[PDB]
C-alpha cells in the first residue's frame, strides 16, 4: 500500500512508563513502517513526530528539508523516557496551539494520529473535549489508537464523539500495531485531497 | 499509637501538612505516609474541631483539602424536557471539584480539584 | 414551521433569550413561551449541539460567558459524593451553599458548545426549546 495525498500527518507517541523501553521500540517501529507507505514531501505528505509525557518532545516538524530516509531515521532513534505520566489532553493542546498554530496548507487535510498506551487523570481529562473540539474547528482530525489495556477506553471514546472523522482503533498491545498498519494507513489516507 | 508528628483522637491519627498540591496529589500523598491513610474525613463536629486545632498555624481565610472528590460527576442528572440519556455518554460532564474546609468556621468549600491547598491526613492502623 | 423567532431543528423550535435570569426562572419562562417548552436539551454529541451552539453564537452578543440549558443535578444533597476517600460514609457535611453548582450552562469558548455546571442562582441568558405548535 502507498499513500500520496495532501496530508499534514502528526504522530503522537504515548511515551509513558506504561510501555517497557523494549515495547517503545515496537511503537517507534510502527511509526516508521507507516512512513514507508507515505509519500513524505513538503508538497505531498508532511509529518511531525512528538513524544509526549506531561510535556511534549517533538523530534519531527511538518516543515523540514531532511530527506524522508533521514526523517525515518530520526524517528527510529526517538529516545525512551517512559515518563511517569503521559497526558493525552495536554499533547493535544500542543498540537492545537503549536503544530497547527497556523494553517499554511488550507488545501490539505490535517491528521493527528494519537498512539496512546496509558490513561490520564480526570482532573486533566476534563480538558480532553475542548482541545479535541478546538482541533476540530481548525479542521484537524484526531484518530485515537488505543494500544493495550492501560489505555483509557472512556477517554478514547471522548476524543471520538467529537467528530465522525475521529475513528479509533483498539489494540491489545504494541505487537498488534505491527498488523494494524494497512488498515490505519489506508483509512487515514481516504480523508485527504490530491493534486 | 500515632507516629511522631501525629495527634490522636477517638482512635485515629491526624497530621496537618503544609504541602501545596491538588486534591489528587493530596489524597495519594496521604496514602503513601502510613498504610490506610487518606485525606481527613469529618464524621462528627467534634472531629472537625479537633482537626481545627492542628490547622492554626495557617492563615485566616484559607482552606484545607478533605477526603471528598468529584462531587458533581457522582450525581444523577435529568433534563427539564425529561430527555433520555445513557450515563456512559456523560463521562466528564460536570466539573472535577473536591471539598476544602475552613478550620475557623468549619465551612466546606466545593472547589476545583486542580487548586493547591494545605491538607490533613488520617488513619487508625 | 416555527413561531417567528424560534429556529427549527429536527422538527423542534429553539430560541435564544438575552434576558438574564436564574436557572429555574429561565425554565419557567420557557414553559410559558410555548406548549411543552423548557430550557433547551442537548444530545451530548449530536449535530443538535452545533445548532444550539451556533444558535447562541449568532444571537448572543458582546461578552456573555454562559447560557443555561435544561440539565441539572437531580440530587438534593448539596454534593453527590456519598463516601469519603477512606470508604467512610458521608453523613455529616458543611458544604458552603454558594459553591453548590447543579445547573448546566453552555460556555462561550468554542462557540457555546462546552457544558459546565454553575451556581443555579446565577443570572444568565438562555435558550428555550419546544415542539411545533
Amino acid at each position: 500500500f502507498y499513500c500520496s495525498k495532501l496530508l499534514d500527518l502528526v504522530f503522537l507517541l504515548d511515551g509513558s512508563s506504561m510501555l517497557s523501553e523494549a515495547e517503545f521500540e515496537v511503537l517507534k517501529a510502527f511509526v516508521v513502517g507507516m512512513m514507508e507507505r507515505l509519500h513524505i514531501s513538503q508538497k505531498r505528505i508532511r509529518v511531525a513526530v512528538v513524544e509526549y509525557h506531561d510535556g511534549s518532545r517533538a523530534y519531527l516538524e511538518l516543515k523540514a528539508r531532511k530527506r524522508p530516509s533521514e526523517l525515518r531515521r530520526i524517528t527510529s532513534q526517538i529516545k525512551y523516557t517512559g515518563s511517569q505520566v503521559a497526558s493525552t489532553s495536554e499533547v493535544l493542546k500542543y498540537t492545537l496551539f503549536q503544530i497547527f498554530g497556523k494553517i499554511d496548507r488550507p488545501e490539505a487535510s490535517h491528521i493527528t494520529l494519537l498512539l496512546t498506551a496509558s490513561q490520564e487523570p480526570p482532573r486533566m481529562a476534563r480538558n480532553l473535549v475542548r482541545y479535541v473540539q478546538g482541533l476540530k474547528k481548525k479542521k484537524v482530525i484526531v484518530i485515537p489508537v488505543g494500544i493495550g489495556p492501560h489505555a483509557s477506553l472512556k477517554q478514547i471514546r471522548l476524543i471520538e464523539k467529537q467528530a465522525p472523522e475521529n475513528k479509533a482503533f483498539l489494540l491489545s498491545g504494541v505487537d498488534e500495531l505491527e498488523q494494524r498498519r494497512d488498515e490505519i494507513v489506508s483509512y487515514l489516507c481516504d480523508l485527504a485531497p490530491e493534486a | 499509637d500515632c507516629p511522631p508528628d501525629w495527634s490522636s483522637y477517638e482512635g485515629h491519627c491526624y497530621r496537618f501538612f503544609k504541602e501545596w498540591m491538588h486534591w489528587d496529589d493530596a489524597e495519594e500523598f496521604c496514602t503513601e505516609q502510613q498504610t490506610g491513610a487518606h485525606l481527613v474525613s469529618f464524621q462528627s463536629k467534634e472531629e472537625a474541631d479537633f482537626v481545627r486545632s492542628l490547622t492554626s498555624e495557617m492563615l485566616k481565610g484559607d482552606v484545607v483539602w478533605i477526603g471528598l472528590s468529584d462531587v458533581w460527576n457522582k450525581c444523577r442528572f435529568e433534563w427539564t424536557d425529561g430527555m433520555e440519556f445513557d450515563y456512559d455518554d456523560y463521562y466528564l460532564i460536570a466539573e472535577y471539584e473536591c471539598v476544602a474546609s475552613k478550620p475557623t468556621n468549619n465551612k466546606w468549600w466545593i472547589i476545583p480539584c486542580t487548586r493547591f491547598k494545605n491538607f490533613v491526613c488520617e488513619f487508625q492502623a | 414551521d416555527c413561531p417567528s423567532g424560534w429556529s427549527s431543528y429536527e422538527g423542534n423550535c429553539y430560541k435564544f433569550f438575552q434576558q438574564k435570569m436564574n436557572w429555574a426562572d429561565a425554565e419557567r419562562f420557557c414553559s410559558e413561551q410555548a406548549k411543552g417548552g423548557h430550557l433547551v436539551s442537548i444530545k451530548i454529541y449530536s449535530k443538535e449541539k452545533d445548532f444550539v451552539g451556533d444558535l447562541v453564537t449568532k444571537n448572543i452578543q458582546s461578552s456573555d460567558l454562559y447560557a443555561w440549558i435544561g440539565l441539572r443535578v437531580e440530587n438534593k444533597e448539596k454534593q453527590c459524593s456519598s463516601e469519603w476517600s477512606d470508604g467512610s460514609s458521608v453523613s455529616y457535611e458543611n458544604v458552603v451553599e454558594r459553591t453548590v453548582k447543579k445547573c448546566f450552562a453552555l460556555e462561550k469558548d468554542l462557540g457555546f458548545v462546552l457544558w459546565i455546571n454553575l451556581y443555579c442562582a446565577q443570572k444568565n441568558p438562555f435558550v428555550c426549546k419546544s415542539p411545533p405548535p
